[PDB]
RNA sequence: UAGACGAACGGCGCGUCUUUAAACCAUGCGUCGGGAGCGCGGCGGGUUCAGGAUGAACGGCAAUGCUGCUCAUGGCUUUUUUGCU
DNA sequence: TCACAATTCTAAAAGCAAAAAAGCCTTCTC
DNA sequence: GAGAAGCTTTTAGAATTGTGA
């Protein structure tokens, strides 16, 4: 159903994962056999045998299932339950051991090794090397792509500083930050800069232009000086600075 | 979650960094099918005129 | 009513329920957090407080705390921790007198664990509850090593 | 069609002079109507441009003795007309 | 439009100018209609009208009224964004001082009145009286006086005595100051000042009034009398969901002032008290104080809730002011975000665009072409039409998209490869389809990253994201030479099983005809993927001149070896595929292909290389399972080894035969044995463990083990992260980073236990946290780095220059950390290069040192190069293109008008976040010996002893290139002699560390030459040994009789007759500190190398320290100039040491503190650059004494120590360009014949502009001494108050500016980024040259 | 049901009254609308002077109008949590 | 006089994005 | 009701004063 990559493995010291993997291969084996038994229609005998098997293998383990007290009718609902897979309880620090584990996948007819052989899907190809396959728990983390993509052409802005708003609440543009200034500036990017400053932030005539521009096959700009900047030299004059820009 | 069937390889570099290659038959299945509950109020206010 | 609805609609310790999960509600609510209202601030935290100190040992998890700015001050609270009359966290122990290991749950708390020579979960119990091997590996003043029986 | 231009950079060896070039032609075509002097094959006129400067010809010295040449005959269209 | 900013002080008829209207009212609207009211901080007949072309009443409204100002209410029928842009003012009714001008610190009303702060303080605040005029009175004029005083006097004095109070008598006394008088005066007297510490003062001052003199200022201007009012759009007064209002915090900061200025005007209209008003002026001052800056006064007022409301300096300053939120970075149209996927198929220049957000971003182009096409004649149907989502739009939206680009980004862009551009391929979906080579350039992954897309909209912005953005133009790095397009783990893997060799696999051992029939085989069957075989391979060589040369031949290869074969191109041997082909070796692969053939060919070839190494990674199946990670056999017996050793320490502890510390020693040590033997064990069991045969007994051949693999080909993993899979996790430390005692015995494919496993815990978050807190240090760094360097450019070809820096290789004194091979790859040669024969030119002096010329003098063997540097240009302004040399991210040399300053603040800072937050000498191989500074003689054992304390050697090859390197200090014992042959392990020298030997080049008897048996000496005999001997004691323990007899001893012969120095006509007269125990009494001849008296004895932060310059807190105090140096008087404070020059004279003293083991005796010799008490050096005196290419050096190497610790490679330009950033300025000492102050500090540039064009004439020059400024130095003293503004102390410097009357040339590069404009680096060089030609 | 008034005019709205201009509000209620330049005059608003709270003149602007010449027809702050580095 | 040195006041402390909630002076009526 | 009147960071640099000779 699902691929991973090994690589994850080594780098990221989880070996929780492929051990998770082999016993829940494991487990599922279990109620694979238990599913053969319970469709090929089969007497409670073989049935309640065979579970007892399965909940009485390992070292020295706490709890004791013994089958005799079940009254042979929530035996079959026992085993419809455990058609799936059986359920396994791995405490944390005093969990299962690879001898356990190799015990009960031996249980079922599975390899020991935890590695079968595959054939590719599309050239009927048989790989090398054994893969590890196997039943793992997977989240779905709240994390959706169709709530983090975004997009605009134009929208609204800001009063103060004609710029757009920010958001993908209120309809809104990307921040193009200093770091991103500067990398425009390592390269030659002169007048991706100058337009990205100017006509599609704060320059309100050079902006309604360029989209006139753009609608008429014509890619051109008109340069204009932003807007924030009169709104920075009218907040310093309210000082007693007076700082004004010299003539040509 | 889900316990799904996994293998461990890579495959055609579709799983390269961390991506994950699932098959159609976990979406046929709806195994990850979520529901969401929105809500909208609209709201009539005493404005002027 | 004013000074106790702004405790309880507007406070920094007084937040939005986390409610996607059974488990995220009630590790939502067994979070201890070292910041709010005469606590310290994310910024203004050193590392010696994001830090995970020997006497958190049983009550206080050492690997459940958010990543990014507020690691270490958001902590989470063990499965058997508990408080005190004080307020102070206190983990249950069972008293091991005589050699024997009998099951008389005590609840230490970080100033009386120092005073003690205290065994570990997965130390091998033979039958009526004697350490079966010679010697068993303990912590005593902050710090592990091993012990005579 | 374009992938790399370093062909184009070879024959214009700055690099930002290549860029101001091609604007200037790739203008040229969009606005002035001139005629591309290479087959179109469904390219936008920056990757015309582009491929006319790998071909070897359009630069500055090109780009500004046409542009002479062209106001010159202009001029002496009118200088005819009036004259 | 404009050429220059400029800044001065306003004067009331200037804000009186500005203005519109006058506000009187502190309301602002109405409630019932919500339009303004009049004379409020929202009024129509001052700011403008609220509506477009409208008056407020409602009488002009028609086209014919533009202009006409109504008589009914008095608004100007026009614009409405004229609210924008019309400022009101507020008469004051009392003057009130201007917060910044006053508390600024330095204040620059303080130090220009000469009054100290705290008493305008107290008089400003109505606390104190101040007095002016004092007439024909014996009280002077700007001392303070106080409230009896002030009765005392008035009532003994008459009229005639002006004693004011407030912001009143400050503006009295700076009107009546006259400035050119002071200044004058003033001068005269600094001349006779004698240098103490006033001087300085002086200096100061004058700068002041020159400075304020010179612009159009006047003192009173500090001083509001009118003040402005920002226009009411800029603070506005929103209306949100309700009957209330959002209101803005300036607004209510201004009912504040216009609040208290209302009643103040009331009390004097109403002829109130003196003692009400004078509250009522201080309250007023006070709300003044609190609109300019809040905060500034005592605790700032609250506005609502708990929050001091934001002033003017809040709104200015900041990371959230108007520079660093709204200027040096914007938000922006035609952008958007989504999560990124990976998308294999993709060739490197394409990436894939959802086509939801294609159609949302391109848009008007849409619209363009549906109009062209008359799909839709008017805007609007066009609208709809692409709103509907038809089938049409979707070919036109195919057809907008064809080659034009985009631009992506990820979130922190540390270098220029963090924005790239790509030709989008249209996808169904929502994610971002990303290639996989350009994820090492983003640094991305692909577990929840997300990006965003950028679109350019002008043709010069598609141009340059088509030819300098292009993601197939940035394969190489511009921090170094090495590629950013190397395969990173899949397809290594891949092509590291493909190419590979089993000992005896299927279809071994046959012939074949070329790479096609190896690929049949492999693919019907009929061999294994590596078996090993003979192949006939064709291979190109282009050797010829532009001309191929098809060699053929048979070679012993495999299978996977040949099918790989096919993707290399024509130009390449075969001995780049015949090997294992790990991670390395495939960057070599790619390296190679880009320096012999080009761009082109590498780009298809990494194409081809990633899509053979998925699929064969694909084909190959690789897992990893429980059973790969195989314990040693051997573990448990170590383990019990191991620990039985301990507890046999432990038993001897028990006893009482050791000590805690050492016992701590013992165990630790045999631990990290044990560990170490376990690794050993695990990685020899693990590396060969396959065992097979091919035709009889079984042959070993290399691990087919899938981590193996991992770890082995470079893919992923390394040799630490299988120890801890395999072999034990080792030793942890605990918070205060003492090494726990027992280690971590277990292992990870076992369990740990819960000991272990919270030991664990504890260096977990210990990492975790360091990293989370070092990426903001790391960001703030490179801030400081590129707002100091961002202004410096590429803007010639050449200085003509001869000078440069001698490049060597470098060695800490073991093996060479990196050759010089890899120094001078790519750099300038400033004086030619000799062959190693004799004085033969080997290569011209202006070469580019490219793989040719670095491989000739690498076979010729040369020692080292003198190579152009860029901080010995002499290009002002910028650099020249020779200087600085190659580009490094191109291959060619660099380009006239790039920006360099920010590619190198980048390559420095973007590492930044991999560094880390919180005897004898025993050669190694056999050379020549050689030695330089070394000053010796023969002792009576034959060995050579040395009296020098900067004594080193070097191990040499034969052919002279140096191989090791050592320092020997004063008095070792050598073993060989200069110019001999030693063998390889042959010890060398010994020294006797803790004790600093006295040896005598002479010998001889001994003299007791004034000691008293108690306070010079105090006799103390070697109990234990049996034998007495004196014990010297220093001047900190002895009576003040004796201290003056300084204790020493002197050698002579038999007769008496003084044995005198060699070389001269003098006694060696010795004196010896305390604590030097002369064992050897009188009596005694001596020999040479005989000891006469004993004498017992970061990470990021770093390389932050060094650019910052920051002085140790211990200098190794240096030496200033030759000769006989001496001790000097009985320590006043500090123990003097004056130094005596032979052509020189001997003024110089220094004041050295008592804690010190020097490094020099009275009779001896120093020199500029010496050494006089050892430690951590400082880089100002580095500057000031031995030069600036010794500081240069001195800073490139500690900085190179730390990034190469790391693993991390820079190239050497970088640093030098920021260094030659920090040392830019210079102050003067001569004034000569230019205009020059005394001690003014200008910069380096300027002056050296100056004497440069005055020495066209006969005139004298000036001379100068390089100041070394850190990185916020540096930057915030610059000549252009634009920058300064935007990075750091945005009030400290607009105030400097401000009364500086300074004037702002832009010239820069933040400077054009903020006003909107080309920035003069790229490809607005031009432009901007232009302009320069037109002027 | 209609008429009138509410800083110039018109429609519409709202408030008040009934042949009358009042009362309400007080940058004298709300929203929308006037093809433009020159010319004529001038509601409204102000300047000067006196007279002794009153009155004469005035033209920078200018409302309902009149004759003639020229022209295309749209959100910010604080707090919290989360995600990627 | 005129020089070190302890006090203390001032500045700075990464980037980008998603969601949610709480608010937008006191007070004085009669 | 609606409308106003008025109690903990850490580092580092630069400016005082507080003895100290
Ligand atoms: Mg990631
Ligand atoms: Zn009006
Ligand atoms: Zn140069």
């Amino acid at each position: 159903d699902i691929v991973l990559n090994p690589l994850g493995v080594p780098s990221r010291m989880n070996i929780g994962q492929i051990l998770e993997t082999h016993l829940g291969m494991a487990a599922k084996g279990i109620g694979d056999k238990i599913n053969a038994m319970l469709k090929q229609q089969q007497e409670v005998a073989k049935l309640r045998e065979f579970i007892q098997r399965a909940y009485d293998l390992g070292a020295d383990v706490r709890q004791k299932v013994d089958l005799s007290t079940f009254s042979d009718e929530e035996v079959m609902r026992l085993a419809e339950n455990l058609r799936k897979g059986m359920p396994i309880a791995t405490p944390v620090f005093d969990g299962a051991k690879e001898a356990e584990i190799k015990e009960l996948l031996k249980l079922g007819d599975l390899p020991t090794s935890g590695q079968i052989r595959l054939y590719d899907g599309r050239t009927g190809e048989q790989f090398e090397r054994p893969v590890t396959v196997g039943y793992m728990y997977m989240l779905k983390l709240n994390h959706l792509v169709d709530d983090k993509m975004h997009a605009r052409s134009t929208g609204s802005y800001s009063l103060v500083t004609q710029q757009p708003l920010g958001g993908k609440a209120q309809f809104g543009g990307q921040r193009f930050g200093e770091m991103e200034v500067w990398a425009l500036e390592a390269y030659g990017a002169a007048y991706t800069l100058q337009e990205m400053l100017t006509v599609k932030s704060d320059d309100v005539n050079g902006r309604t232009k360029m989209y006139k521009n753009i609608v008429d096959g014509n890619h051109q700009m008109e340069p204009g000086m932003p807007e924030s900047f009169n709104v920075l030299l009218k907040e310093i004059r309210s000082l007693g600075i007076n700082i004004e820009l010299e003539d040509e | 979650g889900q316990n799904m069937r996994v293998a461990f390889m890579p495959w055609n570099g579709y799983n390269f960094e961390d991506s994950i290659l699932v098959s159609e038959r976990v979406v046929q299945e709806d195994r990850f099918t979520t529901i969401h509950i929105q809500e909208l109020a609209c709201v009539s206010r005493d404005t002027k005129l | 009513s004013a000074a106790v609805k702004e405790f309880f609609g507007s406070s920094q310790l007084s937040q939005f329920m986390d409610q996607n999960n059974p488990l995220s509600e009630i590790t939502h609510k067994r979070r201890i957090s070292a910041l709010g209202p005469g606590g310290l601030t994310r910024e203004r935290a050193g590392f010696e407080v994001r830090d995970v100190h020997p006497t958190h040992y049983g009550r206080v998890c050492p690997i459940e705390t958010p990543e990014g700015p507020n690691i270490g001050l958001i902590n989470s609270l063990s499965v058997y921790a508990q408080t005190n009359e004080y307020g102070f966290l206190e983990t249950p122990y069972r008293k091991v007198t005589d050699g024997v290991v009998t099951d008389e749950i005590h609840y230490l708390s970080a100033i009386e664990e120092g005073n003690y020579v205290i065994a570990q979960a997965n130390s091998n119990l033979d039958e009526e509850g004697h350490f079966v091997e010679d010697l068993v590996t303990c912590r005593s003043k902050g710090e592990s090593s091993l012990f005579s029986r | 069609a374009r992938v790399t231009v370093q062909d184009a950079v070879e024959k214009i060896g700055n690099r930002f002079d290549l860029v101001l070039v091609a604007a200037r032609r790739a203008r040229q075509m969009q606005v002035g109507g001139k005629d591309p002097l290479v087959p179109e094959e469904n390219d936008k006129t920056t990757v015309i441009a582009l491929r006319e400067i790998e071909e070897g010809l359009i630069n500055n010295q090109i780009l500004d003795v046409r542009e002479r040449q062209e106001q010159q005959e202009q001029e002496a269209a009118e200088l005819q007309a009036v004259t | 439009e404009f050429d220059a900013i400029k800044i001065a002080l306003a004067s009331p008829d200037m804000i009186r100018s500005w203005s519109f209207g006058e506000v009187k009212k502190p309301e602002t609207i109405n409630y019932r209609t919500f339009k303004p009211e009049r004379d409020g901080l929202f009024c129509a007949r001052i700011f403008g009208p609220v509506k477009d072309y409208e008056c407020l009443c409602g009488k002009y409204k028609r086209l014919k009224h533009r202009g006409v100002i109504c008589e009914k209410c008095g608004v100007e029928v026009t614009q409405t964004k004229v609210r924008r842009e019309r400022m009101g003012h507020i008469e004051l009714a009392s003057p009130t001082a201007h917060i910044w001008f006053l508390k600024s610190l330095p204040s620059r009303i303080g130090l220009l009145l000469d009054m100290p702060l705290r008493d305008i303080e107290r008089v400003l605040y109505f606390e104190s009286y101040v007095v002016i005029e004092g007439g024909m009175t014996n009280l002077e004029r700007q001392q303070i006086l106080t409230e009896e005083q002030y009765l005392d006097a008035l009532e003994e004095f008459g009229d005639e005595f002006d004693a004011k109070m407030g912001a009143e008598a400050i503006q009295a006394l700076l009107k009546s100051m006259d400035l050119e008088q002071e200044c004058e005066q003033l001068r005269e007297e600094l001349n006779e000042t004698n240098s103490e510490t006033k001087r300085k003062k002086l200096t100061k001052r004058i700068k002041l009034l020159e400075a304020f003199v010179q612009s159009g200022n006047k003192p009173e201007w500090m001083i509001l009398t009118v003040l402005p009012v920002l226009p009411p759009d800029l603070r506005p007064l929103v209306p949100l969901d309700g009957g209330r209002f959002a209101t803005s915090d300036l607004n209510d900061l201004y009912r504040r002032v216009i609040n208290r200025n209302n009643r103040l005007k009331r009390l004097l209209d109403l002829a109130a008290p003196d003692i009400i008003v004078r509250n009522e002026k201080r309250m007023l001052q006070e709300a003044v104080d609190a609109l300019l800056d809040n905060g500034r006064r005592g605790r700032a007022i609250t506005g609502s809730n708990k929050r001091p409301l934001k002033s003017l300096a809040d709104m200015i300053k900041g990371k959230q002011g108007r520079f660093r939120q709204n200027l040096l970075g914007k938000r922006v149209d035609y952008s958007g975000r989504s999560v990124i996927t990976v998308g294999p198929y993709l060739r490197l220049h394409q990436c894939g665009l959802p086509k939801k957000m294609a159609l949302e971003l391109f848009k008007p182009f849409i619209y363009g072409k549906l109009e062209l096409r008359g799909l839709a004649t008017t805007i609007k149907a066009a609208k709809k039409m692409v709103e509907r989502e038809e089938a049409v739009v979707w070919d036109i939206l195919d057809e907008v998209i064809r080659e034009h680009p985009v631009l992506l980004n990820r979130a922190p862009t540390l270098h220029r490869l963090g924005i790239q551009a790509f030709e989008p391929v249209l996808i169904e979906g929502k994610a971002i389809q990303l290639h996989p080579l350009v994820c090492a350039a983003y640094n991305a992954d692909f577990d929840g990253d997300q990006m965003a897309v950028h679109v350019p909209l002008t043709l010069e912005a598609q141009l340059e994201a088509r030819a300098l953005m292009m993601s197939t133009n940035n394969i190489l790095s511009p921090a170094n030479g090495e590629p950013i397009i190397v395969p990173s783990q899949d397809v290594v893997l891949g092509l590291y099983y493909m190419t590979r060799d089993c000992v005896n696999a299927k279809g071994e051992g046959m012939v074949l005809t070329g790479p096609k029939e190896a690929e049949r085989l492999y693919r019907s069957g009929l061999a294994s993927l590596h078996a090993r075989v003979k192949v006939r391979i064709t291979e190109y060589e282009k050797d010829a001149n532009g001309e191929l040369v098809a060699k053929t031949s048979l070679k012993d290869t495999t299978v996977g070896r040949a099918i790989l074969w096919m993707i290399v191109p024509k130009g390449l041997p075969y001995s780049i595929v015949n090997q294992a082909l790990g991670k390395k070796a495939i960057s070599k692969m790619l390296n190679t292909c880009y320096r012999i053939l080009g761009l082109k060919p590498t780009v298809i070839f990494a194409d081809q290389i990633m899509y053979t190494g998925f699929a064969y990674a694909a084909r190959s199946g690789a897992s990893v399972g429980i059973d790969d990670m195989v314990i040693p056999e051997k573990k448990h017996e170590i383990i019990s080894e191991a620990e039985a050793e301990v507890a046999e320490i432990q038993e001897q502890f028990q006893s009482g035969l050791v000590t805690a510390g050492e016992r701590y020693n013992k165990v630790i040590d045999i631990w990290a044995a044990a560990n170490d033997r376990v690794s050993k064990a695990m990685m020899d069991n693990l590396q060969t463990e396959t065992v097979i045969n091919r035709d009889g007994q079984e042959e070993k051949q290399v691990s087919f083990n899938s981590i193996y693999m991992m770890a082995d080909s470079g893919a992923r993993g390394s040799a630490a992260q299988i120890r801890q899979l395999a072999g034990m996790r080792g030793l942890m430390a605990k918070p205060d980073g003492s090494i726990i005692e027992t280690p971590i015995t277990a292992n990870f494919r076992e369990g740990l236990n819960v000991l272990q496993y919270f030991i664990s815990t504890h260096g977990a978050r210990k990492g975790l946290a360091d990293t989370a807190l070092k990426t903001a240090n790391s960001g703030y760094l490179t801030r400081r780095l590129v707002d100091v360097a961002q202004d410096l450019v590429v803007t010639e070809d050449d200085c003509g220059t001869h000078e440069g820096i001698m490049m060597t290789p470098v060695i800490e004194g073991g093996d060479v950390k990196e050759p010089l091979r890899d120094r001078v790859l790519g750099r300038v040669t400033a004086e030619d290069v000799l062959k190693p024969g004799t004085a033969d030119i080997l290569v011209p002096r202006n070469t580019l040192l490219h793989e040719q010329w670095c491989d000739l003098l690498e076979e010729n063997s040369v020692d080292a190069v003198k190579v152009r540097s860029v901080v010995s240009c002499d290009t002002d302004f910028g650099v020249c293109a020779h200087c600085y040399g190659r580009d490094l991210a191109r291959g060619h040399i660099i380009n006239k008008g790039e920006a360099i300053g920010v590619i190198a603040a980048q390559s420095i800072g973007e590492p930044g976040t991999q560094l880390t937050m919180r005897s004898s000498i025993q050669v190694k191989n056999k050379g020549s010996i050689k030695l330089s500074n070394v000053k010796s003689v023969v002792n009576s054992s034959g060995k050579l002893v040395i009296t020098s304390r900067n004594t080193e050697l070097k191990l040499i090859d034969e052919f002279g290139r140096t191989k090791e390197s050592y320092k020997v200090p004063y008095g070792a014992v050598l073993a060989k002699g200069d110019g001999e042959q030693v063998a390889g392990g042959e010890t060398v020298a010994n020294w006797d560390p803790h004790t600093m030997p006295v040896i005598t080049e002479v010998s001889g008897f001994v003299r007791f030459t004034d000691m008293i048996d108690g306070q010079t000496i105090t006799r103390q005999t070697d109990e234990l040994t049996g034998l007495s001997s004196l014990v010297v004691l220093d001047s900190a323990e002895r009576t003040a009789g004796g201290k003056d007899l300084r204790p020493a001893l002197k050698i002579v012969d038999a007769q008496g007759n003084d044995v005198l120095i060699p070389g001269t006509d003098m006694p060696a007269q010795y004196f010896l500190p305390g604590k030097a125990i002369v064992q050897l009494e009188d009596g005694v001849q001596i020999s040479s190398g005989d000891t006469l008296a004993r004498i017992p004895q970061g990470g990021l932060p770093r390389v932050a320290d060094l650019f910052e310059a920051r002085r140790p807190k211990e200098p190794a105090i240096l030496a200033e100039i030759s000769g006989i140096v001496s001790f000097g008087k009985e320590t006043k404070g500090k123990r003097r040491l004056v130094i005596t020059p032979v052509d020189g004279s001997d003024p110089y003293e220094e004041m050295i503190p008592k804690w010190r083991q020097l490094n020099v005796f009275e009779g001896e010799r120093v020199e500029r650059g010496d050494v006089i008490s050892d430690g951590p050096e400082a880089p100002h005196d580095i500057l000031r004494l031995r030069g600036v290419h010794a500081v240069t050096r001195y800073i490139v190497n500690e900085v190179q120590d730390v990034y190469r610790l790391q693993g991390v490679k820079i190239n050497d330009k970088h640093i030098e360009v920021i260094v030659r950033q920090m040392l830019r300025k210079a102050t003067i000492v001569n004034a000569g014949s230019s205009d020059f102050l005394e001690g003014e500090q200008v910069e380096y540039s300027r002056v050296k502009i100056a004497n440069r064009e005055l020495e066209a004439n006969g005139k004298v020059g000036a001379t100068y001494s390089r100041d070394l400024l850190g990185i916020t130095k540096a930057s915030l003293a610059t000549e252009s108050f634009i920058s300064a503004a935007s990075f750091q102390e945005t009030t400290r410097v607009l105030t400097e500016a401000a009364v500086a009357g300074k004037r702002d040339e832009l010239r820069g590069l933040k400077e054009n980024v903020i006003v909107g404009r080309l920035i003069p680096a790229g490809t607005g060089y031009a432009y901007h040259q232009d302009r320069m030609r037109r002027r």
